[PDB]
């Protein structure tokens, strides 16, 4: 029996900050336990200042992606070359998922970049279309691995301040795109070390204001 | 006359009079002119008002970042067929990953406004167009007519007087196709080219519209305070 | 007979111009842009007294944030404003966000020419479409059944629209006050209008930002015609 | 392309007349004579073969078609529009009866089922009447013997005796003062060859005349045996020789 | 995931946890199960979060346009339905919908419609939904009157979801309030369950069995 | 292209009229005249073929009178072959209606059906108009014995006693005249062939030119009956009513 | 399928197949709607040239729609048929999905919007049919009365008539109905609508009908009798 | 949904400094049937780009005749159709990928794994995948089957990430290629000893090799194997 569906692995993360998104993503592309491609891209400049990528079921997650970007496209045609506001593109993603309910894009999505206020903005997709803004998302085969330790370092859980004894947590102060970088790059080489699907190259997006930049790291081969 | 009833019958000269009538819709259009170097290609278009509390009606259409065209009569029309323009262009890029050349979407605007010329209970398209572009064959200028012919070339204009600003092009040729390298001065050529059609109204600022493409430069169009520089 | 999507030997469709002849014959309604907001005013033209006026909808809700007057076979825009509702609302649901009031207008304005041998006829109705949106402010279209649209400062439309366009290019500035704007439809509705102008025959509404469309109950419109009197008798 | 016709080509003029009708009646009128006669045990339709040349083989052209094994056809008028009306009635004698009730149909349906076709040319979009006049002759086992005339605007009616096309007016008189409620078929096929014999100017014999009966069950003309309550066909075509046979007792 | 909507003599109030799950996994803490159709109206999210996400956003658009058209408000019943009729439609294809549409109307006063995938349609005045719903409901039925605060309303719906929140593997994270009037619904807050446990076990006396 | 040869059969005239039903009642007015009449204990349905011949089998012919089912029958006025096309679809939508309800049509249901459908021609799908009056007579446990009639427009009014075809203005005032509402079924036979006779554009009224129906309660007991004459037994109550 | 477009503009700017069908609503008998402060009267023309008819079986000119909306026209009888039940069932379909009956507006706006769709669609001529549609919505006591015509315009009236020689009754209408002070009761509702009738009908035997709606889905038709009384005092009174 | 009948095994390729090499040996297999043994894998378009098919040959033959279609129609109205306007390798593929995509969502598959190889009209190396699924990849090598498992191994010790692409010469690069074809005739069993090579060079254009065979096989060894344990003789 024909399988639509596929597995090409793969590790993506969305965190937001303060007047700055990251969203990075391993280079990594597989069939079981072989490898594809050290060095294939997962994620993408969409415009706009919008930031993406639909990690799974890669024909699945390029397709959606170009569909996007076409959406980018017409939406500057039929509406006379408005920026498409992030929110704006949560709720068409939305629609473009859930378009096909009944035979699903195999791919968790996320897209990143910042709100009409300037301040940064992750959204996070399920693979039929249900969205929601957070501030801190990990997707993909080590998402598991990533999620608790981010709680931990960037909200801050469990964690208080010493001499209270539990009566008073620790402040929940913003972290530089620096402290951000520093924690996606230990986030991907904790996830390559416990994780066969993950490694390669870790490949981060940054946008700001000012556009977007982007950044390469090696990760271990093996 | 008596063969003038629809787009479906000739005359007994060979004539089709709805076809003839939808050319002379371009004719009550307002001025718009087209221009080219070996870098560059230009568009120039007088824009028209209804009165003084009105707008001036667009005139230039992006249909691609590397194409788009202006109109002169028909404005519906005009929004139709670059939509079509659009789609190929559209599609070109996302099966073939290729920029759809600027000679082949003036056989697939010929073929659709055809199609429209030899069947009952249509009618034709009541628009001229002048397509930009640049594609790997360098820059490009093609004048559209709803009869289906399109054409290649240097230079042209389109609508009402436009055959002042035709014939300065003719006398021009030799300089303007040397503009390479220099966008400010193939615009000046094409200000000073629509310039030879006007009659008792000048350039202003809300009337002028510019658009551009080229080597280096991405389908732009300028109007407001950013033709300023050109009046 | 002939086809109804037929040129005439001027390059004009027979159709289209013709059912710009029943706009004529239809009532007045008049827009005036500022940069406080739009107003829009309508004559009512009931047939008999014992019509009740207040049932007479010639101006209507699109969204929130656009606002709609019409002039001429008034039957024929109640699927037109349909279709704009649906844009509207439709826009809103694909990209969490109020729609342009020119690509509301350009959605209404793409069903004009869908008529042959789709609709076997062109509309008869004339729209004034105005809104406003965060890009470009406060807006005022003419949408025509030839499928253009023109942006306008001050626009009417209908049996006295030459007449009253001609003092509209006398009175707007681009310094008028909302309340300014009020009067001045009303003074020139009044001006148009075979009958006498009252709350009763005439009926004003606007688009603001901040409270959106609003049409003006007949108490807060009779106020303004008494305020327009005393102003014209004061020189 | 796309037939554009989805309009009526026959309408009502002012005086209430349906006008493609009238002129289908008329195209009949010109037709060549052919008549159907009933008798008691029996019923006779015949017709001249008017040959439009001689070096044409008349044989090959057949006025006188069998519908049914006991339903046979005739007509006046345009003899295309016939030759498609025969395609349509022997289907449609299938279709809408035998394939349902395992049986052929009764002569007034099967006319029915004509008539109702012959109407919808009447009415139909992009479509002129059939310019023809039929005379189906049958026999069933429960209505008897039958003749039945059938007209451009898909009216119908039982004859005892009737003629259409050319000189039909001055047959119908003939078979007025021949008919009577006591004839054999052998009298009603005499009576037949010398009412045609008024309209006919040239050669009068078996191969310019086309004529069938419904009659006896022809036991010889079923094709097999071993059935006994299949008996065979009441329809059969007279030959060349067995009409030039009752020419010399005429 | 645990939902519950109850009427009362102040109006509504609409009380929901905040897991989302895929297995084991817990995928968020921080879902957000009320749907604010409108300014007026609420729905509740469980079974598929899509489907009531997409079709919820849709019946605000519907009812939009409704009183557009009707110059009126739109009743719960009528809002109710349109939902109700059109995943009937779905019925087999796979929607997976349990929700609770709520407001409060002149005609009708409070009103609540548990509306459901396979194509139920129930007025009531207590619904709860989820995988936690068994114990959601032991608190409310032992403590609901009508004549109930909307002070003591409100901490009704919290404590009720913290129960389940507590003892349903599925439910937790945060508990979101919200009170439906007749002017429209009011937001009281996002309580995380893990502050909130603490806190209503030393006020309350109650969880003795847990050690703090 | 085709617009040219389109005859456009569903327009007003200046005057607010259709044309071709009004020229589809012109060509009715030169039917044969059918008459119904309506009495306390059952209906009466008389009706004139035209000019026929001696040749014609008129035992086996049927022109006029047709059986819708049990209850309801028909008289016709004008094209036949148009009639008997709605007949038949009449006819079905009975049976659709004993098949969804296990009870028999009522009378004006099926009237309205067939109204419906003559209306739809004079509105759209640019074809002409059925060149078809009808003069229903049936009866239901509602409102007893009916009459009404329709024609090409698809309008229809209910009536005591009416008449369709040529000369029905000579015809309404002579039924006007002795029609009353006391009236039984023998009675109102009589009445029939009397207005008939007068009407007639032939010489004489024979057997050979009617077509002759009743509707009675005449059926034993709780049931009703519709008898369609035979040609000796018009020729019978012609002899009885002394008309021949 | 046949697409011809017979509604069109001609060069003066009218539709002549829609103002044609206005010509047969003046052809149809007269029909007048006339609200009091507690109910709607629907008075409707019968000619008298139609004797030897059965009323009991005759398609009376007033139709419900609903158990609460009632409809009367003027114009071809065929036609307002198709309307009616397109009407009904758009009652029910309301009922169903909204789960409340219509108002009579929207009943009103649904009808007017059939009339409409007639002039601009392909293959189809307009209704030559003009309607008066009256009730009360539903938990509400203010009289409603609403008319359509084949553009498929429509708008509230406080008192209406359409038909021929609807001029010569809305010239009595317009000098006797007074805003201030409509017929405070049933009688005086009842008998300003027959008197505005006796200005054009002729007898008053079987020629007037009259319908009395009432909220709450208060529905009766007044017999000849009840309506000879009125013709009978109306008169009474002019001797003098 | 179908089954693959007749089949073509792995399809190997990489990149080397001036251009891109792709090899695919000449078996069409009919299960454990080594059927038909003068199948051409590699399918050249113009003289810029070289198709390599592996999977259902049925499937394959129509994807031949949508590629010889394709070079067709790129030639109507088209006078640049030899020079600016001809195809390129980006424009075969994408369409390639659309098509194969296409086909997975109608659950109607094109059942088969492609590699791309060409250059660029700039002379950039292209080399990209495609497969049944409609998934896509590149990588300075790129092996179909059996290929990915034994040939990419053995070619990314060659060209191990895109800095050692410009180190890399076509000769070293071609020898690669012919012991990964030799190591795959060892290993895989549904390969054959012959096979097609080609390479596409920005210099000196398109290269097709036919009827090569795989030698300097190592046997003699099997001579002193002897039983499967204890067995001496
Ligand atoms: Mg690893």
């Amino acid at each position: 029996q024909f399988n639509p569906y596929g597995d090409n692995g793969g590790t993506i993360l969305g965190i937001a900050g303060e007047d700055f998104a990251v969203l990075a993503g391993d280079t990594r592309n597989i069939t079981d336990y072989s490898i594809n491609s050290r060095y294939e891209p997962k994620v993408f400049d969409c415009g706009d200042n919008i930031v993406m990528s639909a990690n799974g079921f890669a024909a699945d997650g390029d397709a959606l992606v170009k569909r996007f970007k076409n959406s980018v496209k017409w939406y500057h045609f039929d509406h006379n070359d408005k920026k498409l506001s992030i929110n704006s593109a949560a709720r068409n993603i939305q629609h473009l998922l859930y378009g096909k309910r009944f035979f699903p894009y195999y791919v968790h999505t996320i897209i990143a970049g910042l709100d009409e206020d300037g301040k940064g903005a992750v959204y996070s997709f399920d693979p039929v279309g249900s969205y929601e803004r957070e501030q801190c998302r990990a997707g993909g085969a080590a998402a598991s691995l990533i999620m608790p330790f981010l709680d931990n370092q960037v909200n801050f859980k469990n964690q208080y301040e010493p001499g209270t004894n539990g009566k008073v947590k620790k402040p929940l102060k913003y972290l530089s795109v620096e402290e951000v970088i520093k924690l996606v790059r230990d986030s991907f080489t904790s996830a390559t070390e416990r994780h066969i699907q993950v490694g390669d190259g870790l490949e981060i997006l940054i946008v700001t204001k000012d556009g977007v930049r982007k950044e390469f790291y090696e990760l271990k081969r093996d | 006359n008596n063969y003038d009833g629809d787009t479906v019958t000739f005359s007994p000269t060979g004539r089709l009079f709805q076809v003839e009538y939808a050319l002379e819709a371009i004719k009550q259009g307002s001025v718009t002119v087209g221009l080219r170097s070996n870098t560059h290609a230009v568009l120039v278009a007088l824009k028209r008002n209804a009165d003084e509390l009105s707008s001036y009606q667009k005139k230039i259409i992006k249909c691609d970042e590397h194409m788009g065209l202006s109109l002169a009569g028909l404005a519906p029309d005009a929004r139709v067929l670059s939509n079509y323009l659009r789609q190929q262009c559209n599609y070109s890029s996302l099966v073939f990953n290729r920029k759809l050349a600027v000679e082949r979407a003036g056989h697939l605007l010929c073929d659709k406004a055809q199609k429209n010329t030899q069947s009952y209970g249509g009618r034709p398209y009541g628009v001229g167009l002048l397509i930009i572009g640049y594609d790997k064959s360098g820059a490009h200028l093609l004048e559209f007519q709803p009869s289906g012919n399109v054409t290649e070339l240097y230079g042209t204009a389109i609508g009402a007087r436009s055959q002042g600003a035709k014939t300065y092009l003719e006398r021009t040729l030799d300089t303007f196709i040397k503009i390479d390298g220099n966008p400010d001065e193939l615009i000046k050529a094409g200000v000073e080219a629509i310039s030879q059609s006007l009659r008792d109204e000048s350039l202003t600022v809300d009337n002028l519209s510019i658009a551009i493409v080229g080597k280096d430069t991405p389908f732009t169009i300028y109007d407001g305070e950013a033709v300023a520089k050109y009046i | 007979d002939r086809g109804v999507s037929t040129f005439s030997p001027e390059g004009r469709l027979f159709q289209v111009e013709y059912s710009l002849e029943a706009i004529k014959l239809g009532s007045t309604a008049i827009g005036i842009a500022t940069k406080e907001g739009v107003v829009l005013g309508v004559e009512k033209r009931a047939t008999s007294p014992l019509l009740e006026s207040d049932s007479i909808e010639k101006i209507v809700e699109i969204d929130r944030h656009i606002g709609c007057a019409m002039s001429g076979l008034t039957a024929d825009a109640r699927s037109m404003i349909e279709h704009a509702r649906t844009a509207a609302v439709t826009h809103n649901l694909y990209y969490d966000e109020d729609i342009n009031v020119e690509s509301l207008t350009q959605s209404v304005c793409d069903l004009a020419l869908r008529f042959g041998e789709l609709m076997s006829r062109p509309f008869g109705v004339a729209l004034l479409i105005a809104g406003h949106d965060a890009d470009d402010g406060y807006q005022l279209f003419h949408a025509e059944p030839s499928g253009t649209f023109y942006r306008y400062n001050a626009k009417a439309i209908g049996s006295g629209s030459e007449g009253a366009q001609a003092e509209l290019l006398n009175e707007w500035h681009s310094s008028l006050t909302l309340k300014e704007a009020e009067l001045l439809v009303l003074k020139i509705l009044k001006q148009v209008m075979e009958e006498k102008l009252d709350e009763n025959n005439a009926q004003l509404s606007c688009i603001t930002k901040q409270d959106g469309f609003k049409i003006y109950d007949n108490e807060k419109t009779a106020e303004l015609i008494k305020e327009l009197k005393e102003k014209e008798a004061a020189e | 392309m796309t037939d554009r016709y989805s309009f009526s080509l026959t309408t009502f003029s002012p005086s209430g007349k349906l006008g493609q009708i009238d002129y289908a009646l008329t195209a009949v009128k010109q037709g060549v004579t052919s008549l159907g006669i009933k008798a008691t045990n029996g019923v006779v339709i015949a017709t001249e073969k008017k040959s439009s040349s001689p070096l044409a083989m008349s044989e090959t052209l057949s006025k006188v078609s069998l519908l049914t094994p006991d339903i046979g056809a005739v007509y006046s008028g345009m003899g295309p529009d016939y030759r498609v009306l025969v395609d349509k009635s022997r289907k449609v004698a299938h279709t809408s009866y035998k394939r349902i009730y395992g049986e052929y149909p009764p002569t007034k349906l099967l006319v029915s089922e004509v008539a109702k076709i012959m109407q919808e040319a009447t009415q139909s979009g992009g479509v002129r009447p059939f310019g023809v006049s039929l005379l189906i002759a049958g026999h069933d086992e429960f209505n008897g013997f039958s003749l039945y005339q059938v007209d451009p605007s898909g009216s119908y009616f039982p004859w005892k005796a009737t003629a259409i096309g050319k000189g039909s007016v001055a047959a119908k008189t003939f078979l007025e003062k021949r008919w009577n409620d006591e004839l054999e078929l052998e009298d009603a096929i005499h009576i037949a060859l010398l009412t045609l014999k008024e309209s006919v100017e040239g050669e009068f014999n078996g191969d310019t005349i086309e004529l069938a009966i419904i009659g006896d069950e022809n036991p010889d003309l079923l094709g097999y045996t071993g059935i006994p309550t299949d008996k065979g066909p009441r329809f059969r075509k007279l030959t060349s020789q067995e009409i030039n046979d009752r020419l010399e007792a005429l | 995931a645990t939902t519950l909507a109850f009427r009362f003599q102040g109006g509504i109030i609409v009380a929901v946890d905040s897991r989302a799950t895929a297995g084991n996994w817990v995928a968020s803490q921080t879902v957000k199960k009320v749907i604010e159709i409108n300014p007026f109206l609420l729905g509740t999210m469980a079974g598929g979060a899509a489907d009531c996400q997409f079709w919820e956003t849709w019946l605000g658009s519907q009812c939009r346009l409704h009183e557009l058209r009707e110059k009126e408000r739109i009743s719960v019943a009528a809002a109710s339905k349109i939902l109700s009729n059109l995943v009937y439609q779905y019925k087999g294809a796979g929607l997976s919908m349990g929700t609770m549409i709520c407001g409060y109307t002149r005609k009708e006063g409070p009103t609540i419609y548990y509306v459901d995938s396979d194509g139920t349609r129930l007025k009531g005045d207590i619904f709860c939904v989820g995988s936690g719903q068994t114990f959601a409901y032991g608190v409310l039925d032992s403590n609901y009157k009508w004549d109930l605060s909307v002070e003591d309303a409100l901490y009704l719906g919290k404590r009720s979801i913290l129960a389940a929140a507590h003892r349903d593997a599925y439910s937790g994270g945060s508990v979101n309030l919200y009170h439906v009037t007749e002017d429209g619904w009011i937001y009281h807050g996002n309580h995380d369950v893990g502050e909130l446990f603490w806190k209503v076990k030393e006020e309350e006396g109650s969880f003795n069995n847990v050690i703090g | 292209g085709s617009r040219r040869y389109d005859s456009r059969t569903t327009i007003f005239s200046p005057e607010g009229r259709l044309y071709q039903v009004e020229y589809a009642l012109e060509s009715i007015s030169h039917a044969g005249t059918a008459i119904g009449i309506m009495a306390s204990d059952g209906i009466v349905l008389a009706a004139e073929r035209k000019v026929t011949s001696t040749l014609l089998e008129q035992d086996t012919s049927t022109e006029k009178l047709y059986k819708l089912n049990d209850k309801i029958a028909v008289a016709v006025a004008g094209l036949t072959a148009d009639a008997e096309i709605l007949i038949n679809t009449a006819r079905i939508h009975a049976q659709n209606y004993l098949k969804t309800y296990n009870e028999d049509i009522p009378v004006e249901i099926l009237v309205r059906r067939l109204s419906d459908i003559k209306q739809g021609y004079t509105q759209h799908g640019g074809l002409r108009p059925f060149g078809v009056s009808f003069i229903y007579a049936g009866y239901d446990d509602r409102y007893g014995y009916q009459l009404y009639t329709s024609n090409p427009s698809g309008n229809y009014t209910g009536w005591k006693a009416i008449s369709v075809g040529a000369n029905t203005s000579a015809a309404q005032t002579l039924l006007q005249m002795d029609y009353k509402d006391d009236m039984k079924v023998d009675d109102a036979i009589e009445l029939a062939l009397k207005t008939l006779s007068k009407t007639t554009d032939s010489s004489a009224l024979t057997y050979d030119r009617l077509e002759f129906a009743t509707i009675r309660k005449g059926a034993n007991d709780g049931e009703v009956y519709q008898k369609i004459f035979k040609p000796q037994e018009i020729k019978d109550i012609l002899v009885k009513t002394g008309i021949t | 399928g046949y697409d011809r477009a017979l509604s069109i503009f001609s060069p003066d700017g009218h539709i002549f197949q829609v103002e044609y069908a206005l010509e047969a609503v003046k052809r149809g008998t007269c029909a007048v709607g006339v609200k009091g402060k507690n109910c709607v009267v629907l008075g409707c023309e019968r000619r008298s040239t139609l004797k030897l008819q059965d009323t009991r079986i005759t398609p009376s000119k007033v139709s419900k729609i609903d158990s609460h909306v009632v409809l009367s026209f003027s114009g071809l009888n065929a036609d307002s048929r198709i309307l009616i039940e397109k009407a009904r069932v758009e009652a029910q379909s309301h009922r169903l999905t909204l789960e409340d009956p219509v108002t009579v507006e929207y009943l009103t706006r649904y009808v007017a919007g059939v009339q409409q769709r007639y002039t601009q669609s392909g293959g189809v001529r307009p209704f030559g049919v003009s309607t008066l549609i009256a009730g009360f919505d539903p938990r509400d006591d203010e009289p409603k009365l609403y008319q359509t015509e084949p553009s498929g315009i429509y708008s509230s009236w406080s008192a209406q008539t359409i038909g021929r020689n609807s001029k010569t009754v809305r010239e009595f209408l317009e000098k006797n109905y007074d805003r201030k002070e409509p017929p405070a009761t049933v009688e005086e509702c009842v008998k300003l609508t027959v008197r505005s009738l006796l200005e054009v009908v002729q007898t008053g035997a079987k020629n007037i009908e009259i319908t009395v709606v009432k909220p709450d889905s208060d529905i009766v038709a007044l017999s000849s009798e009840e309506i000879n009384q009125y013709v009978t005092q109306i008169e009474q009174e002019k001797q003098e | 949904t179908q089954q693959p009948i007749v089949t073509g095994t792995s399809v190997i390729s990489m990149k080397y400094d001036n251009g891109v090499i792709i090899a695919a040996d000449n078996l069409g297999s009919y299960g454990s049937l080594l059927r038909f043994n003068g199948v051409e894998r590699l399918i050249p378009v113009g003289d810029n780009t070289v198709v390599g098919i592996s999977g259902d040959i049925s499937d394959m033959q129509h994807i031949e005749r949508l590629l010889k279609d394709l070079v067709t129609e790129n030639a109507y109205d088209n006078p640049l159709a030899d020079a600016e306007e001809a195809l390129e390798p980006s424009y075969i593929f994408e369409y390639l990928a659309t098509v194969m995509y296409q086909r997975r969502s109608k659950m109607n598959p094109l059942w088969n794994a492609i590699i791309v190889a060409g250059v660029q009209s700039n002379g950039d190396q292209f080399l990209r995948y495609v497969n049944l699924l409609g998934v896509t990849y590149s990588s300075p090598t790129l092996a179909t089957g059996f290929g990915a498992h034994m040939a990419n191994p053995l070619l990314r010790k060659v060209v191990d990430r895109e800095s050692d692409i410009p180190k890399t010469t076509v000769q070293v690069a071609e020898e690669a290629i012919v012991n990964a074809m030799r190591v795959l005739y060892y290993r895989d069993a549904r390969s054959s000893r012959n096979f097609s090579l080609a390479i596409i060079d920005k210099n000196t254009g398109l290269t097709f090799k036919k009827n090569l065979q795989v030698e300097n096989m190592k046997w003699d060894f099997a001579k002193d194997i002897k039983g499967y344990g204890t067995q001496k003789i």
